[PDB]
DNA sequence: TCGTCTCAACCGAGACAGCATCGTGTGGTTCCGTCAAG
DNA sequence: CTTGACGGAACCACACGATGCTGTAGCTCGGTTGAGACGA
């Protein structure tokens, strides 16, 4: 329910790719061709980016794919 | 887009495709209308209108046409942006030189002239000659003359020469100097000489012939007869109140060198004589010189006023010293300055934000809201129903306010915890309420100060803020381990009012059933917060990995335990919370539960205990007053003592017994003894203060008043502040260096008289000029410390080369400074560590030390570990991740694309605002004794005497750990035996700094040759027979026959044999230097280690800056050479030639020493390079020529912790080695063939030059290198960039640098990448220049 | 102010328009931005809230339309840069 | 050591400057007429001291003394170039009054950012003179309206004369002897430059836009083709006769009921004029 | 906040607030005793056994019962103040008192 | 009552050091220590008692 | 007997009048945009 | 759907100074550079 981005953090190790994978997900969100897996809880797109980021639905290869 | 940022010498053709028109008329503005003219400063046919889609005349006006010229104007109608394009020139007759390469520090002419600044200003100033192209003559083109010296050239020569004066003949020679054809000469000449002040200059000159030849542009188009012309855009003119303009002084100075090129042209056309050209072309070149620079030799005025003019210098910086107008001040957009205050009921994840400026701060939002919802889609009635304060802006506005992130930034800046990111509510006001944990990491308390917000337009930058300085993600302070996150004293009050170990209260011995039916049972009213009380606890242990097991425990713990586990969740013990609550205890419970479960569930059990914290502090009932200050009785009868006391210390003084100075430095600690003597008595009837009993007649615990509690928590303040508060106030020394002998008699409590007072204002009137100066000198030492450390970028995962440097743990003094387990934590290592055993390794892996190493190493006894530092790696311009720990605000490893300089800076620039003999050595603990690199030999008494002063005494413990360390001078005497038992308190080692023995090494008779009575020695012999000994002679003042003699005491055999000492071919005969008593007497059987002769022997701002300028103070420290051997030379020459000669290999090269300096190096000793010899420091760039690396860095590291840990703060020693590889990354050859014998470069491109050389034609065309280390002020000044180096240096040195240079430089760096605002290579811009670095030049 | 007039010398706003101007993002601002591994956000506060010319109107178009693109653009900071440096006379070429 | 100056180097070497009888002058200006570069050198290298004498009258001004002696030797090689040996009296006040002429040009172009005529600057200067001779007999702060009533003038007309006299001073000298702040970050431009006037430019644009595509097709073309809109120029319904429509009374009032629709779809749209023009 | 006192080294606030607190008594007391209705002998002598503590000086048995001891009432209703110098001061003792 | 030693033929803030930012007990009922402007200038602007 | 190695000052930052066109004010008609009138 | 009248631009001739030119003759601390000193 809230903006956790420890879930990617304990996962990837990383904390660099994940923001241009919630780019890429965020501007095809806000573009209106791709629809999201997890359902709105009175949020903006950026939320509904990092809880997908989070969850391990969409990685790099899903979202090259999408584009 | 663009690339190739290039600084390239151009030629005055193309400066005239870039201009657009030649200005000749000085006209502005006209005078009858509002509208200027053709051919002028402000003119429309050269730049272009000063409106929008217009022509000059006023013909055209309308939008279509943005190429087109009209007819009547010979203008081109375009936007009103196109004059920010275009810009103009003036022609010169006379070509006029650049005075930026002059009259800095460097004067470049004067270098690739082999000249000096003095001849080429004068050949300048018209008072001297300077010829071109001499050939057959008696003076070359370098060659001065006078005006009768060129009038007797010309006249005796007649042809083939050519006498030219100003700048013309700059030009000339500048045209025929053959730049690329001089280097041979200097580059044969430059082995002829191996000077030091030719040679600086012979380097600099084939630096810049390089230069010019690497460039590809002429020498001669330095000289320029075409000059541009300021954009009359960013010089102001517009109408003001009342018909009034304002303009800039760039206009006027322009406008002038306009009128005198003017006169010029009307000058040259008239067959003018030499005088006035020459006084006219000197006045052309003093208007240049004040268009390029003010302040030097024009000192220009204007009109009605006493401020100088403004030049072009004054408009590529502006104010503030040196730096760039875009450096100086940046007002952005999306901002504005609030106050600040604190909101308690709102969470971490989320804080308060008032609509007013809510309605504004998000305004593109609420715009692109408002168009795309479909309530309005204009944007005119959207201003109007925001500013009429309609009731649906709030319902339309509200969505944008609960997931939008906000910056919040302080105007005064103080580390990297100043800006954060937070989520917004709608509240009712003005001002800003904040989270209260967070004002502790911005440094910045509630005291109505103006802070600045912002927010970032688009929804990617909210996203990465949100990742980068969201408070759950920078939860761990960059300085050490510590959490940034530091909680205040009303949730520590809490805690310790809480948890309590109470003897009488209501409900002792009482049970109950869980954690929540605790809290029902004390909320009751009839049970205390602190009561010896029993309760079980259902807790579960996160051992294992994936599985938490749950089970029951039975502890004493009380209410307030019970409670306080109600709060903490499944994730801790119930064991570590049985402490008494401190600030420190505290700190290092959420940093352990930090380190072991993450981020998110620290995040969520902090707004809980802030919660709860809360609650109990406004539940408890603790106030300081006046009983809270308990005064003993017995202070005022030690003030009556020391009273008396200082009473007979001024009558033994007036009665002619002492000094001054005696009696000063009896006060000075006397009073400081009484001091810490109420101080502790102060403690202890502040721990006494609590009378209760339980069933009894007294019971002793701690106090219950709120003074002892904010005492043994520690929030803010220490244990020496409560003297001035309770007891006596302490000893305030006066600010010119003394100390004032009269106490402070009364307190805080009773109450101060005036003289006191008196005393106590001196001192804070001086604490408040050290935090008024503080901040500055901070500011001032951070804004190059920070700007060296700005190209750390991390761009390489894993090199795979095998280095790294030993890290040890401050032992220095009785006990251990710093533990070791405080120095290791977060960071990675280098190769297997090596068990006491035998061939037992732990891990042959470079894994992270995490929380379990630490204690599993603590559980060892390893102390000298070597962890994988990044000043021995092997990448090219950066350093890579595999190196660096994990010391940031994550608690897993780095990784590729973290800034790791600017965190290394800052982490000493934060606490930069906070700061301001050897008679005998003991041990404090009982350990074991370990040689480390001495060399001793025992002596027929049982005593070891150690003739090496290289050797420490290493206090081993009793698992085999170093717990103290010592510094053991040459001639120190060793009681106890290695490998012995322990003792506590005992004697070790025991040296005189008072007399210096010189101990031997065999025996047998002894034979002074040399020896003069009158010359060498004199028989002294003192008064009633209390001396009679062998007196030697002083240098200076033996005769001239016996001052080049030196006697030696020879030592040989009973019988008549001569006596050598093993491993030299010569004996060991001692010499005798002055100021020296023999005991013995010559041909006396004397033992081996005896005593031969008797030989008598600042901190803060200012020690860091001289620690990081690597400078050298004003008394260095001299050391030897070569490992060796140490003799002496030259004694009564002028100064010291304290030669080497080594038994390896010998130099015949001997370093120089002043007289001034004493020198402690003993005649014939073996003194190795570790061995400091004179006395004060020495410098790191100093010290860098013996030894190497590794020493010098721990002798940095030791030299920062000790002084910052007086302080309070800790700081890790990564820090400091990223920026000290940053300071080393320059090194020095000493060798030809491929370049030349002095030149400063990179080492990573002599690295990769011997790659290149290694494998190709010839076998070594490369050679070695040598490292040499530098400060803040000249490591940045070596870099390949000129826009990074324009900004902290002067620019006229460094523009020239680089128009001479000619060196085609990448977008390497930082400040390249923001003084423009293109994508940044560190951080998430490696995929774009991964895109460009494919896209460019690649497949 | 959310926006506010630029300067003449360059893109950057300040008052006079009747709306007081922002804090100065100056060295340690920027240096504390940089002080965590990031890139967009440096660039994005530096070419589209300040320095630029159809920047902002292209970032303004794509906040109005709802989709995103990032283009890159060219800021204007530099062309003050190269006609500062050019008034010196200094070949500054793009090699591409 | 030496001086690294100019103005010294200067008086250092105007010292070989001689001052023999007036007949070596009247000797330089006969050969000076026929034509010959030695008596034009000798005249221009000899007669310095009268130049130095007249520039340093003019000090403390808003040039510099180099300029000065620059227009003085500059008014006096102009004398003596068309220098007429025919009245046979001294040169010498020929170029005083030539030096007198360079300096009043130097202080009509090298003191103010705006350039004036001559005849303005006269007449400032004469007004400056008249207002510097009544203050020392008023004592108080020179007023328009006294120096309107001493030179026979309207107060209008001398008050557009003084308006001219701008007198600007710099733009790093602020308020106070500590510059913390310059005046180049205070002030901004009176053209539109702010991103929120071309933003609400190109929304007004495009909802115009909007609405000339959702109304009827001859009402677009009327509105667009008489203001020059939508690609249009600058063309009215005289232009547009043999375009759209004949009579100009019909697309006149086509032109007003077009009008008239869009004041109401704006009036339903929720813009009036209070919520336009504020 | 209870941080002033030990970290700010200024003990002044509880000694203030204390004064202030008796200050704040006295004033209540005199305001009730105006509202009860009472003489002016209790008044003054209520004056008498406030001006006479130990330290500073006694100024009374000088101001006329109808209009000065009416002026001091209306004007003293709302707080009395104190005249303390910089280092000599009220001690502690009399606070107490 | 302000002691101010800036302006004309005084130290200004970068003048200062060490130097007149200091108090000598001859200040004995002169020169006040406990009233000066806080921020960047501490000591060297005084006042009268 | 001379080349090179320190070494202490030097400098700079955080008037008057006349002559030869001249450029927009000042209308001057003329074209245009609009206002009644059937 | 036709017709005739007045106020406001729109180049343009006339013009009134007005632009433009010309002749009288008495604090702490780091890079640069000139100068003394020692050995091969
Ligand atoms: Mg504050
Ligand atoms: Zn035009
Ligand atoms: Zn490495």
């Amino acid at each position: 329910a809230r903006v956790t981005v420890e879930d990617c953090l304990d996962n990837v190790d990383n904390r660099f790719e994940l923001v241009m994978l919630a780019t890429k997900r965020a501007r095809q969100l806000a573009t209106g061709g791709k629809e999201p897996k997890v359902a709105w809880e009175n949020d903006k797109p950026t939320v509904v980016a990092l809880r997908e980021i989070a969850s391990g639905l969409v990685d790099e290869n899903v979202v090259q794919q999408e584009d | 887009e663009f690339d190739a940022i290039r600084i390239g010498l151009a030629s005055p053709e193309m400066i005239r495709s870039w201009s657009f028109g030649e200005v000749k008329k000085p006209e502005t503005i006209n005078y009858r209308t509002f509208k200027p003219e053709r051919d002028g400063l402000f003119c429309a046919k050269i730049f272009g209108p000063v409106k929008d889609y217009e022509c000059l005349c006023g013909k055209y006006k309308r939008l279509k046409h943005r190429g087109v010229i009209c007819e009547k104007c010979g203008v081109e109608v375009a936007l009103a942006k196109v004059r920010r394009e275009r810009m103009g020139h003036i022609e010169l007759a006379s070509p006029v030189a650049h005075i930026w390469f002059l009259k800095s520090l460097p004067s470049r002419i004067g270098l690739l002239l082999d000249m000096t600044l003095r001849d080429i200003e004068r050949v300048l100033y018209f008072e001297s000659y300077v010829v071109i192209d001499p050939g057959m003559t008696t003076l070359e083109k370098g060659q001065l003359l006078n005006d009768e010296q060129y009038f007797e050239a010309l006249e005796e020569f007649g042809d083939d020469f050519d006498a030219r004066m100003g700048a013309e003949a700059v030009h000339e020679l500048l045209n025929a100097i053959d730049l690329e054809h001089e280097i041979g000469r200097l580059r044969e000449e430059i082995p002829q000489t191996n000077s030091e002040t030719k040679i600086k200059k012979l380097s600099k000159r084939l630096k810049l012939m390089e230069a010019f030849q690497g460039s590809g542009n002429k020498p001669e188009w330095m000289v320029l007869t075409v000059l541009p012309v300021l954009p009359p855009d960013l010089r102001p003119l517009v109408p003001l109140d009342g018909g009034r303009f304002a303009t800039s002084d760039l206009n006027d100075l322009y406008r002038r060198v306009i009128n005198r090129n003017n006169r010029l042209k009307r000058l040259l056309d008239l067959a003018a004589p030499d005088i006035i050209v020459r006084n006219e072309k000197r006045m052309l070149q003093e208007a240049v010189d004040a268009l390029l620079d003010n302040g030097r030799r024009g000192r220009a005025i204007t009109g009605s006023n006493k401020r100088p003019l403004k030049s072009l210098a004054d408009m590529i910086k502006g104010k503030q010293g040196r730096f760039r107008q875009n450096l100086l001040g940046k007002r952005v957009d999306y901002s504005g300055r609030s106050v600040i205050t604190v909101g308690p009921t709102l969470r971490l994840h989320q804080c308060g934000l008032p609509k007013k400026m809510a309605l504004e701060l998000f305004k593109p939002f609420i715009f692109g809201k408002l168009e795309g919802r479909g309530m309005a889609t204009t944007i005119k009635a959207a201003k109007k129903m925001v500013e009429r304060e309609l009731p649906e802006v709030w319902d339309v506005l509200a969505e944008v306010i609960r997931e939008h992130p906000v910056l919040l930034n302080r105007a005064p800046t103080l580390h990297r915890l100043g800006i954060q990111a937070f989520e917004p509510v709608l509240i009712e006001g003005k001002a800003i309420q904040l989270h209260p944990l967070v004002c502790a990491a911005y440094n910045a308390d509630f005291d109505g100060d103006q802070m600045a917000v912002h927010v970032p337009l688009t929804l990617e930058a909210q996203l990465e803020a949100r990742a980068l300085m969201m408070s759950t993600n920078n939860i761990l302070s960059p300085a050490n381990g510590e959490p940034i996150i530091v909680p205040s004293q009303d949730v520590v009050m809490g805690l310790y009012y809480m948890t309590r170990e109470a003897i009488n209260a209501k409900g002792e011995g009482m049970a109950f059933a869980d954690l929540q039916e605790v809290d029902r049972a004390y909320r009751s009213g009839q049970a205390s917060l602190h009561a010896r009380v029993k309760v079980r606890i259902n807790e579960k242990i996160k051992g294992e990995d994936g599985q938490l097991t749950a089970n029951t425990r039975i502890v004493d713990t009380t209410v307030g335990r019970a409670l306080l586990f109600q709060v903490v969740p499944a994730g801790l013990p119930f064991d570590v919370v049985n402490q008494s609550m401190k600030k420190k205890a505290i700190s290092k419970l959420i940093n352990h539960c930090y380190r072991v479960v993450g981020l998110k569930d620290t995040v969520i059990f902090a707004d809980q205990l802030m919660y709860t914290g809360f609650a109990y502090s406004t539940i408890s009932g603790v106030s300081i007053g006046v009983n809270d200050f308990v005064i003993p009785d017995e202070k005022a009868r030690i003030i009556n003592a020391a009273t008396d006391e200082v009473k007979e210390i001024e009558s033994q003084y007036a009665s002619g017994l002492v000094t001054q100075g005696e009696k000063y430095n009896k006060v000075i600690d006397l009073w400081s003894k009484a001091n810490d003597e109420v101080s502790k008595a102060m403690m202890a009837n502040l721990s006494k203060e609590k009378v209760v009993d339980r069933e009894g007649k007294e019971v002793d615990q701690e106090s219950f008043n709120s003074m002892y509690m904010m005492a043994d928590s520690g929030a803010r303040g220490s244990a020496a502040q409560i003297r001035q508060l309770a007891g006596m106030r302490g000893l305030m020394a006066k600010p010119d260096g003394s100390i004032i002998e009269t106490p402070i008699t009364a307190n805080f409590r009773e109450g101060l008289n005036v003289l006191q007072y008196f005393i106590s204002t001196h001192g804070a009137r001086k604490g408040l000029a050290d935090t008024a100066l503080k901040t500055a000198n901070s500011g001032y030492l951070t804004r190059r410390l920070v700007d060296v450390a700005q190209d750390l970028v991390v761009t390489e995962i894993d090199c795979g080369t095998e280095h790294g440097l030993l890290m040890s743990p401050h032992i220095e003094g009785g006990d251990v400074v710093e533990p070791l387990g405080e120095r290791v934590l977060g960071r990675v290592i280098a190769r297997d560590v090596f068990k006491p055993g035998s061939d037992e390794v732990i891990v042959p892996a470079g894994t992270l030390i995490d929380e379990k190493w630490v204690d599993f190493l603590e559980v060892m006894s390893v102390d000298e570990v070597v962890v994988r530092s990044p000043i021995t790696c092997e990448t090219r311009h950066g350093i890579c991740a595999m190196c660096y720990g994990r010391d940031l605000a994550r608690g897993h490893r780095v990784n590729i694309g973290e800034a790791v300089g600017v965190i290394a800076a800052q982490s000493i620039g934060e606490p930069g605002t906070q700061l301001t003999a050897a008679d005998n050595v003991q041990v404090k603990n009982g350990g074991t004794i370990r040689l480390h690199n001495l060399k001793h030999v025992v002596r027929a008494d049982g005593a070891l005497v150690a003739v090496s002063r290289s050797g420490e005494l290493a206090v081993a413990d009793d698992f085999g750990r170093e717990r103290e360390r010592y510094k053991l001078p040459y001639g120190a005497v060793i009681s106890v035996k290695e490998g012995d038992k322990v003792d506590p308190g005992a004697i070790v080692a025991k040296w005189d700094p008072h007399t210096h023995p010189i101990v031997t090494e065999v025996d047998g008779t002894v034979a002074f040759v040399g020896m003069e009575e009158g010359i060498t020695v004199k028989r002294q012999t003192d008064e009633l027979t209390g001396l009679t000994n062998i007196e030697v002679m002083d240098p200076k003042d033996r005769p001239a026959a016996g001052k080049d003699i030196r006697p030696a005491v020879k030592l040989i055999d009973a019988a008549g044999k001569d006596l050598l000492l093993p491993g030299t071919d010569v004996p060991a005969q001692y010499f005798l230097p002055a100021n020296a008593l023999v005991n013995l007497t010559d041909g006396a059987k004397v033992s081996i280690g005896d005593v031969v002769a008797r030989i008598p022997q600042t901190g803060g701002l200012p020690r860091v800056a001289d620690l990081f300028e690597a400078r050298r103070p004003k008394e260095p420290s001299i050391l030897a050479e070569i490992s060796g051997t140490i003799s002496f030379g030259k004694e009564t020459k002028g100064k010291r030639r304290l030669v080497i000669t080594p038994n390896d290999g010998s130099d015949p090269y001997e370093e120089l020493i002043p007289k001034w300096r004493h020198l402690n190096v003993f005649e014939g000793e073996q003194v190795n390079r570790g061995e400091v010899i004179s006395d004060g420091p020495s410098n790191p760039h100093d010290i860098l020529r013996l030894l190497g690396v590794s020493s010098l860095a721990k002798y940095i590291v030791n030299e920062i912790q000790d002084v910052y840990r007086l302080q309070g703060v800790k700081i890790n020693d990564k820090h400091i080695e990223t920026i000290l590889r940053q300071m080393l990354r320059k090194v020095e050859v000493s060798e030809s063939g491929d370049s030349s014998f002095i030149k400063g470069d990179q080492v990573e491109l002599t690295q990769v030059l011997e790659e290149n050389e290694q494998l190709g034609t010839e076998d070594k065309f490369p050679a070695k290198y040598e490292r040499v280390l530098l400060g803040i002020t000249k490591a940045s000044l070596s870099t390949e960039s000129f826009i990074s180096a324009a900004s902290f240096q002067e620019t006229t040195r460094v523009l020239t640098e680089a128009a001479v240079t000619g060196k085609r430089d990448f977008l390497r760096g930082l400040k390249e990448n923001v003084v423009v605002g293109r994508l940044i290579p560190a951080g998430t811009g490696l995929a774009y220049h991964s895109e460009r670095k494919r896209q460019r030049d690649l497949g | 102010r959310s926006t506010g007039s630029y300067s003449l010398v360059t893109q950057q706003p300040l008052g006079g328009k009747a709306q007081f101007g922002g804090q100065r993002f100056g060295e340690m601002e920027v240096w504390a931005l940089e002080a965590y591994g990031a890139a967009y956000t440096l660039q994005e506060m530096l070419t589209v809230k300040s320095d630029d010319v159809n920047g902002r109107t292209k970032m303004y178009k794509n906040i109005v339309d709802g989709d995103h693109r990032m283009e890159a653009g060219m800021p204007e900071s530099f062309n003050v840069l190269i006609k500062e440096i050019r008034s010196l006379g200094i070949d500054i070429e793009l090699e591409t | 050591t030496r001086a690294l100056d100019a103005t010294q180097l200067y008086l250092n070497e105007i010292g070989f400057s001689p001052l023999l009888t007036p007949e070596e002058e009247v000797h330089f200006a006969r050969l000076a007429q026929k034509g010959d570069p030695a008596g034009r050198k000798r005249m221009i290298e000899s007669n310095l001291r009268l130049v130095v004498k007249i520039a340093r009258r003019y000090v403390n001004r808003g040039l510099s003394l180099l300029d000065l002696i620059e227009e003085g030797n500059l008014g006096l090689i102009r004398a003596v170039e068309k220098f007429d040996p025919e009245r046979g009296f001294r040169f010498s006040t020929y170029a005083t009054w030539w030096i007198r002429q360079t300096i009043e040009r130097a202080i009509m172009n090298q003191t103010r950012t705006i350039r004036l005529p001559i005849h303005v600057v006269k007449e400032l200067n004469v007004y400056l003179r008249a207002a510097r001779e009544l203050t020392h007999k008023l004592d108080h702060e020179p007023s328009p309206e006294e120096i309107a009533n001493l030179l026979e003038k309207p107060v209008a007309e001398v008050k557009r004369m003084l308006g001219l006299n701008e007198r600007v001073t710099s733009v790093d000298v602020s308020l106070g002897p500590d510059s913390d702040k310059t005046l180049l970050d205070t002030l901004t431009d009176d053209r539109p430059t702010d991103p929120c006037e071309l933003l609400q430019d190109d929304d007004l644009s495009e909802s115009i836009d909007q609405w000339l595509t959702e109304l009827t097709d001859k009402q677009r073309e009327v509105v667009i083709r008489r203001f020059g809109l939508r690609g249009h120029e600058s063309s009215t319904l005289e232009e547009v006769g043999q375009e759209i429509g004949l009579t100009r009374e019909r697309v006149r009032q086509i032109q007003v009921e077009a009008l008239k629709r869009l004041r109401e779809i704006l009036e339903k749209n929720g813009l009036s004029s209070d919520a336009l023009f504020q | 906040n209870p941080l002033g006192v030990p970290s700010r080294m200024n003990v002044g606030q509880i000694l203030e607030t204390h004064l202030g607190l008796a200050a704040k008594g006295l004033g209540e007391k005199i305001n009730r005793m105006l509202e009860e209705q009472r003489k002016v002998a209790e008044l003054r002598k209520f004056l008498h056994e406030i001006y006479n503590e130990i330290g500073g000086r006694e100024e009374n048995l000088d101001e006329l019962g109808d209009n000065e001891i009416l002026a001091l009432a209306k004007n003293l209703r709302g707080g009395v103040p104190m005249a303390t110098p910089v280092f000599d001061g009220a001690k502690e003792r009399e606070i107490k008192a | 009552r302000r002691v101010s030693a800036l302006g004309p033929g005084g130290l200004t803030r970068e003048r200062a050091g060490f130097e007149v930012r200091d108090v000598h007990p001859t200040h004995y009922g002169r020169v006040c220590p406990i009233e000066t402007p806080e921020g960047p200038n501490i000591g060297l602007i005084n006042s009268l008692a």
